[PDB]
């Protein structure tokens, strides 16, 4: 239909793609906002899903320490699934390498703060997946953030996030 | 600037001076002027790119002078004149620093 | 970057697998052809969410074959390789005209023209190290690369990148 | 005249922009050019060189990187030659 070109770049000045935009509708008819994620939040939820499905298989045949955890979830993965997920091994290595918080509670407190701030979701998810403590340097890194946010507010959020998160 | 505050002021036959007052702060926008503005902005942008290529020292000097927040009277002398003359009355001017969002030359061009 | 959304799949089932216990059988099939997979629309498909209360509930027998078609709706995690922002990836392999950075799942390459010309690249390195101050390509090799564009194709994902920017290549 | 000079300017400017890009590759057996990305998807298992899909030929790099400055200079001197036309165009736009 008209071949509908629609050239679009992905950036943080609310320059978001159509294919993953914000307001969708879920299949029951309720509105489906976009779920963007933090690196430490993803690091938590992969463990949550893994322990949930592992206990699900425990019921099936019945009827945060990263060095142990990566290899343990690996052997849990080749317990049932295949060994082809070398790139998925690379992904949780990336998650445990650069995720801003190793512990769950700092991430939970940050999200509890952000649920009150009501910031832009993709913006603050990019900020959370990034691991830095310098707001002006982050603005020099991403001129999209430099144009969007004031440096004073950026650092006033960054320090009260930086004191909480596990420094590396 | 160079007038005595306690001089004597007289006006003659300014019974239609309100029109001069009106045009003192009124302005119009045309399409060709917009086109000339686009062309001038592009020319300035390419000149800034060329200057950043050949010698970024002057641009960095201007940028740090803006970081200190100097102004037209601060930097310019008398023998040089400001390009964009002060459109507003001096009682209403801004005298603080340039924001970082337009502080860089490229930032101001994109602005 | 990684994304969460409800997503739909259509799956065939051979008529030999019409045994009395097929719901968890379909759940297993959903597992090994969702986990560890790549596409163009959603990129690398990482793992599934919402293992319970999943949505299949009904299926049609195909006309010409005893295969039964099913429609599966599920929450999941994928990866969306963007363009134009910084990632601190790792490099495993290198070429003569640029290094190949493995930022997680894919292998993004930077051409010898996409590296800055003032980077002091020495070809006599193992791997060929495009280092100036600190970004020496190692087994770790945390290199801040910006994806110029992850070009999307048929389900084999490829990306391009460069380090011609301040703190790009530099962490 | 304005359309032709505009087309020439855009053509040569995009020529210089394209010549600033990496040159690419080709397989001379089939005499078909190959882009840098097409080289990326056609590499060997050794992650060193690139082999053709049809002729199975090791990809040889295109020769345009030295031509970048040549096309830039040709653009510059062509603008210098065309500059009186530009000035006359400016005066024409001044006129009615």
């Amino acid at each position: 239909r008209l071949k509908k070109v629609e050239e679009e770049e992905n950036a943080a000045t609310l320059q978001l793609g159509q294919e993953f935009q914000l307001k969708q509708i879920n299949h029951q008819g309720e509105e489906e906002e976009l779920i963007a994620l933090n690196l430490s939040e993803a690091r938590l939820v992969i463990k949550e899903a893994l322990v949930e499905r592992r206990r699900a298989f425990k019921r099936s045949q019945k009827k945060e320490t990263r060095e142990k955890e990566l290899e343990s979830i690996d052997v849990l993965l080749e317990q049932t699934t295949g060994g082809n997920n070398k790139d998925l091994k690379n992904t949780m290595q990336y998650l445990t390498n650069f995720s801003r918080f190793r512990d769950q509670e700092t991430v939970g407190a940050v999200i509890q703060l952000l649920k009150s701030t009501g910031l832009h979701p993709f913006e603050v998810a990019q900020l959370g997946s990034l691991a830095c403590d310098t707001a002006d340097e982050a603005k020099t890194l991403i001129p999209s953030l430099n144009n969007k946010i004031s440096d004073d507010e950026l650092e006033r959020i960054l320090k009260e996030l930086s004191n909480l998160e596990t420094l590396y | 600037n160079e007038v005595s505050k306690d001089s004597i002021v007289i006006f003659d036959e300014a019974h239609n001076i309100d029109n001069v007052c009106i045009e003192s702060l009124s302005l119009d926008l045309t399409t060709d002027a917009l086109r000339r503005a686009t062309r001038g902005a592009n020319a300035l942008d390419e000149r800034i790119s060329e200057v950043r290529k050949v010698d970024s020292q002057k641009l960095q000097d201007e940028y740090e002078k803006l970081v200190q927040g100097l102004h037209s009277a601060d930097i310019l002398t008398d023998q040089e004149e400001p390009f964009v003359e002060t459109p507003v009355l001096p009682q209403d001017l801004l005298t603080e620093a340039i924001p970082g969002n337009i502080r860089r030359a490229e930032h101001f061009v994109s602005f | 970057m990684f994304f969460i959304k409800d997503l739909s799949l259509n799956i065939t089932l051979h008529p030999s697998f019409f045994g009395p216990r097929m719901k968890q059988y379909l759940k297993t099939k959903l597992l090994e052809e969702v986990e560890g997979s790549c596409t163009g629309k959603f990129g690398y498909i990482l793992c599934v969410l919402d293992y319970d209360n999943i949505d299949i509930q009904r299926g049609r027998i195909l006309p010409t074959d005893g295969s039964a078609e099913f429609n599966v709706k599920y929450r999941a995690v994928v990866f969306k390789p963007f363009k134009g922002e910084v990632v601190d990836g790792t490099v495993v392999s290198c070429s003569q005209h640029g290094f190949e950075v493995q930022v997680g799942p894919m292998k993004v390459f930077v051409t010898k023209h996409l590296m800055p010309q003032d980077l002091t690249f020495n070809a006599g390195s193992n791997p060929p190290s495009y280092q100036s101050s600190e970004d020496v390509i190692t087994i770790k090799s945390r290199i801040r690369v910006k994806i110029e564009g992850c070009i999307s194709q048929v389900s084999s994902i490829h990306a391009i990148g460069s380090i011609k920017e301040d703190y790009l290549g530099a962490i | 005249i304005k359309w032709k000079v505009h087309q020439v300017v855009q053509r040569l400017k995009d020529d210089l922009d394209k010549n600033s890009e990496p040159n690419g590759y080709m397989c001379p057996i089939c005499l078909t050019k190959y882009t840098q990305l097409e080289a990326v998807q056609l590499l060997n298992f050794d992650r060193t060189e690139f082999l053709c899909s049809l002729c199975d030929e090791p990809l040889v790099e295109d020769d345009s990187g030295k031509k970048n400055k040549e096309k830039q200079d040709k653009l510059n001197r062509l603008m210098d030659q065309i500059q009186p036309i530009i000035d006359s165009l400016k005066k024409i736009d001044d006129s009615r």
